[PDB]
């Protein structure tokens, strides 16, 4: 008897650290911090190349607001107003097409998650030197 | 190139303004906003509507033609009374020719529907300046041109669609009470005329076009004609049977019919109700043999969106309750229409299945008015029994989330905490209630079988799922109330029994969170039955602890919800001794009070306290009360006394960040107990209250010292935040006790003289970033309960507060928000309760405080403007009070004309309409106070007019001039006549306010008639 | 593919904020009046390829209207916003209606009352039935907090489309550049950097 006839670009990556953020870029013109998007922060490294990188959607839109390499030569700063955020100049995001620079800030739900995303940071960081 | 346009010097190149157009609408980026402001500008130029005549010849752009129809229409609206007799007579020439002329060419006709309905808005534009009174002939003429052609015939369909909306849809807004009365009147009287035209189009018209247009046409007349034009034709006939056959006169036939089914008619004439009887039985056999059967599945049809499905469902829907609401009763006693009425119903049962929650509540409004007049109405319920039936499986299967329920499904699949209120589905939940607590009287054992049926299909597994425990838990719970103490109590023993075996069995905590929550919304939601039956109340509270201790922050968080919730009704259970035990409740709950809050966040340890208060405050027992009250506060007032010992032997101890939260977290506990216990805090209060005030006063130095040494940045770092969050609790804390308390001696010789001296100084000295607009909510509450036993008091308020915050926010409508709102509800209370305050101002300072009022009438901010106009009404009664004394005759000489022009501007400005009503009632109060001779002064200076004229007569004189000016577009006459309307309506406030809403039409136009302000006269 | 959009509505009601909330992912705090119209691309990414909305966000201030009724020729749907705080913006959702369908007859329309995060609601729920007779698609809104902020963007989709299944979906993330410049070595840093860390973010008091 017949039977009744019937790409993210991730599958090839792996989920180091997955945690809840918010991430703005500096308005250097304006002088204030603007929101690109809220949702979940993704380390992703790449099964084929070992590179890991931020990825980070949009809740409900699944729109990308961060897409970059964790660079070695990027550094986490505090920002005078939050025990629970860093701040660091990216040199190439493609969240929002052509290779682009900003100065992001990251905020989470606690300090504990702040922390804990340095310390995954800067282990990726080892990860993308090798 | 593009702004050659805009050079009225030359010809108008209208290639170029096509291109304009063209780039605008078809272009893109910068070009396309380039033409945009281009495209305004020639617009807005007060003399583009001399082009109009070029523009709707010469271009080969529709756009470019509707554009000018614009400029007309705002030339016609605003400008046309000041054109000369022949360029009116011409503009209607050129409209009245290019609509016939586009209607004449069929090609025209079909593609340029956008450019004739602008067309026909311009005209009628035209007809709302100029007929009948100088174009008696239009309607007459209009059924005359019909006839030529078919085009013609559907366009004046439309024109007289457009006229009936603005005469009698959209004229209370935007013409005079005068003008409206007039132009509904003038269409009255031709109606006959203009039903006739349309009664032939239905019963002789081929063109499906055509007739759309005319029943569009009959939608908008019904809003308003006389029923004798629909039930003394044969319309009804028409609408029920022929147009519901045709799709393409379906919807509009429909909501036509709707339209009907609440026109105005006689409840006494056997003949009317057949016929509206008939139009019914005709739709709904329409309904059954063309579009779908009575068993069809509404909801997939729905869900599968093919063409006008949905738009129709929703006609249909919005028809069957508009009908049934009203007319029900009439198929309700003759048996011959049961099966039509059971029909009806029944539609609306498929309907109310369909997934689309706006529908839903159409239908659920329908529900709840049937369910609740067969709860009252003798002899009814048996009709409606197996409709009834059904609908309660409708609702306890679509039953949505009640806002005590914290955990919540996401869209990866996890059940986790709910991120925010959902005020639509809180007001959902609550109608579904309503329906299905009137649905259990009418049949209490159906009600049980159904839900006691659909549990044991959860348990034994058969319909397990996450939606369908909840949406019968939730039901469940919300049918509290509708049963009797005995078939409740075996009910609720059952469900929750079961609902306790479906947490025992099922694993990971994903099951046990969803149980959870279910368990606690049906016991939070059954107190009659816990009061009863101590040991299940006294499980369930072991229970909630149990729920406490889950690493799920959800089930934790509902807990505490659920203890305070079944705590604010049982309370009196826990403060007794039971039978059986050992000692009272409350006292077993405070000594494992430790262990039991050990794993909660601290937000949550505070409701915790805050119910631990609730049930504190059923003893009456003073002694027992004040003790109870010490015994809960151990872990808090022992931390605390650790704190203040360490915190005075060096002002340093304070920097550590950790000794900042546990500090904020224990006045955070005192600011719960205090919220639920109000008088009964004192005694707890006073145990910290001299030490607390000396904290904020070490709490305010490091505020002061970090801002000097590291700048105004300095507000923002997690040190000062965590300071400052001291400050505001212990001033909410007061607040909170104060705002609550009986002993009010206590308040004004214990509590508020050292507040002050904490407070005032600290707030006056600091910059304007440093400064806590608690304070000043603080003193609102102090003020309201003690104010009129602290007249000095309040005056220290005033000098540390008045000139400093104002300064503040004086500069814009924005920065400082809640000092703004806080500091005019502070000069509201005072100006209220404790007005001498006002008399000690020096007058620099009195003058701030009147311009301070007239600022906060010029907000947006509706917080701070209903404020404002209570401020400036409470003050003119004030003044009014002290009578015929120096104080108030300056008062009114320094600031009556003043507030008369200061009311005036934000009446007439156009950007304050949310305050119209308060406006009013100010203007009306301050034109009224001249008229009673309550001023005893002259308002005028000495050489301005003739000695010993009234203050009424130069009043008028004023407010002329003041209105001249502001508006020299208005003629002397219309000012005249408004004034002297205005002026004797200061009594009548609705009809005032008539005469305000008629002046803000005519400055909005040239050449309003005066005559128009005699309407109420 | 691409459909347009116009968004009408009172002034201060949050249409320029909601349209740039969904451009750039920013909350925009000030009242900068729209004067006529601003024109914005919108993509969203569907289990049906790619939607852009020509998104025609325009004035609610009648002294900054512009061309008014002249920006809706053409729209292929619309959003009518008030806002739930000012009773008065719901008052005149009719006549916004009315300006609307005169020129648009026959288009998918939704309503959107925004800023129901603001805890003192005026426009209570049972009030807002204006879109029933109207056939409009009704969804509570905020722009600050993102509740149903999406909603009127996938039914507007799933109505031009003709798809009710449709739905969105996680856009294509290329591997980003590995070579990147050290920021380090580019003088600016220093000065860029500073400024940043010492401009506060915004909202420390939020969950995020
Ligand atoms: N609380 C709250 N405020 C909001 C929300 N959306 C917008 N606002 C604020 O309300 C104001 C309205 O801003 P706009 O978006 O420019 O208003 P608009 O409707 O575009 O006004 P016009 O351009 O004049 O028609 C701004 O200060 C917004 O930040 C919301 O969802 N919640
Ligand atoms: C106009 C009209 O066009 C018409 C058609 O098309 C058919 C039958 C009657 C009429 C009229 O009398 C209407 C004037
Ligand atoms: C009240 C009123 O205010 C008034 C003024 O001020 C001048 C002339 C006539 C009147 C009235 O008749 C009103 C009763
Ligand atoms: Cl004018
Ligand atoms: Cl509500
Ligand atoms: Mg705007
Ligand atoms: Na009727």
């Amino acid at each position: 008897f017949e039977p009744v006839v019937h790409k993210t670009m991730e599958e090839d990556e792996e989920v180091l650290y997955k945690v809840r953020a918010k991430l703005f870029r500096f308005d250097a013109d304006a002088k204030e911090w603007k929101e690109r998007g809220t949702g979940d922060c993704k380390f992703l490294k790449n099964k084929k190349t070992n590179k890991v990188r931020i990825l980070m959607r949009r809740d409900k839109t699944l729109k990308i607001c961060a897409n970059h390499i964790i660079a070695p030569e990027y550094t986490l700063k505090p920002n005078v107003g939050s025990d629970r955020s860093w701040v660091y100049a990216c040199t190439a995001d493609i969240a929002e097409g052509e290779a682009e620079a900003f100065t992001f800030a990251i905020r989470f739900g606690s300090k504990e998650n702040a922390d804990k995303f340095k310390e995954e940071f800067e282990k990726a960081q080892e990860i993308n030197k090798k | 190139s593009m702004e050659g346009i805009l050079d009225f010097s030359n010809d108008l190149d209208i290639a170029l303004l096509d291109q304009v157009v063209s780039t605008f609408y078809q272009g893109s980026g910068v070009q396309q906003k380039q033409a945009q402001e281009i495209l305004t500008k020639f617009q807005d130029n007060p003399d583009a509507w001399q082009k109009a005549d070029q523009i709707l010849q010469f271009s080969t752009n529709p756009q470019s033609k509707f554009i000018a129809l614009s400029i007309l229409d705002k030339l016609i609206t605003r400008k046309w009374k000041l054109l000369p007799n022949d360029h009116r007579i011409g503009i209607r020439n050129f409209v009245v020719g290019m609509i016939i002329s586009m209607c004449q060419d069929d090609e025209v006709f079909k593609t340029q529907k956008n450019l004739i309905n602008k067309s026909d808005l311009t005209l009628v534009q035209i007809l709302k300046q100029e007929w009948p009174q100088n174009w008696p002939e239009f309607i007459p003429e209009l059924i005359g041109s019909s006839s030529s052609s078919v085009n013609v015939c559907e366009n004046n369909m439309i024109v007289l669609k457009l006229l009936s909306e603005e005469v009698f849809d959209f004229s209370a807004e935007q013409m005079t009470q005068a003008k409206a009365l007039h132009l509904k009147n003038s269409m009255s009287k031709e109606f006959e005329q203009i039903f006739k035209l349309c009664f032939q189009v239905l019963e002789q018209g081929s063109s499906s076009s055509l007739i759309v247009a005319t029943l569009e046409s009959l939608l908008r007349y019904l809003h308003w004609i006389p029923y004798r034009y629909i039930y003394e034709t044969n319309i009804l006939e028409l609408l029920s049977t022929k147009f519901m056959t045709s799709p393409d006169t379906r919807a509009i036939t429909l909501k036509c019919l709707t339209e009907v089914s609440n026109l105005k008619i006689p409840q006494d004439n056997d003949l009317i109700k057949r016929q509206t009887v008939l139009f019914f039985q005709n739709t709904l056999q329409q309904i059954a043999t063309s579009v779908m059967p009575v068993t069809a599945d509404l909801k997939a049809t729905y869900a599968n969106a093919n063409g006008n499905d949905q738009s129709f469902l929703q006609d249909l829907a919005m028809f069957l309750t508009t009908y049934l609401a009203r007319n029900r009763a009439l198929l309700e006693s003759d048996e011959s229409l049961r099966e039509l009425l059971l029909n009806a119903h029944q539609y609306l049962i498929q309907l109310s299945k369909i997934e689309e929650r706006e529908l839903f509540k159409t239908t659920l409004d329908y529900w709840h008015n049937l369910v609740a007049d067969l709860f009252y109405e003798p002899l009814k319920k048996h009709i409606y029994e197996e409709i009834c039936s059904q609908l309660r499986l409708v609702i306890i299967e679509n039953m949505v989330r009640p806002e005590e329920v914290l955990v919540v499904e996401n869209d990866e699949g996890e059940i986790v905490r709910e991120f925010v209120k959902e005020s639509d589905t809180i007001q959902l939940y609550k109608s579904e209630r309503e329906v299905l607590v009137y649905l259990t009287h009418l049949n209490v054992i159906d009600t049980e079988e159904i839900m006691i049926s659909k549990l044991a299909r959860q348990i034994d597994g058969s319909e397990w799922s996450w939606h369908n425990i909840n949406t019968l838990s939730w039901a469940i719970g919300s049918i509290s109330g509708t049963m009797s103490e005995d078939t409740e109590k075996r009910f609720v023993v059952t469900v929750i029994k079961d609902l306790l075996g479906l947490c025992e069995q099922k694993r990971g905590k994903d099951n046990k969170a969803v149980v959870a929550s279910d368990i606690m919304y049906v016991v939070g939601q059954y107190p009659r039955f816990l009061k009863a039956h101590w040991n299940f109340l006294r499980t369930v509270i072991l229970k909630l602890f149990e729920f406490m201790h889950e690493t799920h922050e959800g089930v934790q968080d509902m807990a505490c919800d659920t203890f305070i919730k079944i705590v604010q009704k049982c309370k009196y259970h826990f403060v007794i001794q039971q039978p059986r035990e050992s000692e009272p409740f409350i006292q077993t709950i405070i000594r494992d009070i430790q262990k039991t809050t050990a794993d909660l966040q601290p937000q949550q340890v505070h409701t915790f306290y805050k119910a631990c208060g609730i049930i504190i405050s059923e003893e009456r027992s003073v002694a027992e009360r004040n003790r109870l009250l010490s015994d809960l506060m151990q872990l808090p007032n022992m931390a605390w006394d650790t704190i203040v010992e360490q915190s005075t032997a060096n002002p340093t101890l304070l920097l550590d960040s950790e000794t900042v939260k546990i500090i904020a977290n224990i006045i955070k506990t005192n600011v719960a107990v205090c919220t639920s216990m109000g008088a009964d805090f004192y005694p707890q209060l006073g145990h910290i209250y001299y030490n607390m005030l000396q904290l904020y006063r070490a709490v305010s130095s490091m505020i002061s010292a970090q801002v000097a040494a590291e700048g105004l940045i300095a507000t923002k770092t997690p040190k000062v935040r965590g300071l400052r969050t001291i400050k505001k609790e212990i001033l909410k804390l007061v607040e909170t006790y104060i705002s609550k308390a009986r002993n009010l001696d206590d308040v004004v010789k214990v509590l508020v003289e050292p507040l002050l001296n904490a407070v005032l100084e600290d707030y006056m000295n600091n910059v304007p970033d440093a400064r806590d607009a608690e304070v000043l909510n603080c003193m609102t509450t102090v003020v309201e309960k003690v104010g009129h036993m602290i007249p000095q008091g309040v005056i220290l308020i005033l000098q540390s507060v008045f000139e400093c915050t104002l300064d503040m926010i004086n500069k814009d409508f924005t920065e400082y928000p809640e000092h703004r709102v806080e500091f005019y509800k502070l000069l509201k209370v005072i100006n209220e309760k404790s007005f001498a305050a006002f008399l000690e101002l020096p007058p620099a300072a009195f003058k701030l405080f009147v311009d301070a009022i007239c600022w906060a009438f010029k907000h947006n901010n509706r917080d701070v403007e209903v404020n404002g106009l209570q401020i400036a009404l409470d003050l003119v009664k004030n003044i009014e009070r002290m009578g015929n004394v120096p104080f108030a005759n300056e008062f009114h000489k320094n600031y009556f004309f003043i507030f008369v022009s200061e009311t005036f501007f934000v009446l007439t400005d156009s950007d304050h309409k949310s305050g119209f009503s308060k406006q009013a009632l100010l203007l009306m109060k301050l034109i009224s106070l001249v008229y009673d001779n309550k001023i005893s002064v002259p308002l005028y200076q000495e050489a301005e007019v003739p000695q010993g004229t009234s203050n009424q007569v130069y009043l008028s004189q004023y407010l002329a001039n003041m209105l001249s000016n502001a508006f020299p577009h208005l003629t002397s006459e219309q000012i005249a006549s408004f004034l002297s309307a205005l002026t004797k309506q200061c009594k009548d406030l609705v009809v005032f306010k008539g005469t305000l809403r008629d002046f803000l039409v005519q400055i909005k136009e040239v050449g309003g008639d005066p005559t128009d302000y005699l309407f109420a006269e | 593919v691409q459909f347009k959009l116009v968004l009408v509505g009172d002034g201060g009601t949050g249409k320029t904020t909601f349209v740039k909330r969904h451009l750039t992912g920013e909350f925009e705090k000030k009242y900068v009046a729209t004067l006529g119209v601003e024109v914005h691309p919108l993509v969203f990414h569907t289990n049906r390829g790619p939607i852009k909305f020509n998104v025609w966000d325009t004035a609610g201030q009648e002294k900054f209207g512009g061309l008014r009724d002249g920006y809706y020729i053409q729209a292929q749907c619309a959003i009518i916003m008030f806002d739930v705080t000012s009773r008065v913006t719901y008052k005149n959702v009719p006549n916004w209606h009315r300006d609307l369908v005169r020129v648009c007859e026959n288009i998918p329309i939704v309503l959107c009352g925004n800023k129901v995060d603001i805890k003192d609601r005026k426009v209570k729920a049972k009030s807002i039935v204006f879109h029933r007779k109207k056939n409009l698609q009704y969804y509570d809104i905020s722009a600050k907090s993102n509740y149903n902020f999406e909603k009127p963007f996938l039914w507007l989709a799933r109505k031009l489309i003709g798809d009710p299944n449709l739905e969105f979906v996680a856009m294509p993330a290329l591997a980003p550049p590995e070579v990147v410049d050290d920021p380090a070595l580019a003088a600016q840093y220093e000065h860029d950097l500073e400024v940043a860390q010492t401009t506060a973010l915004p909202d420390e008091d939020d969950d995020l």
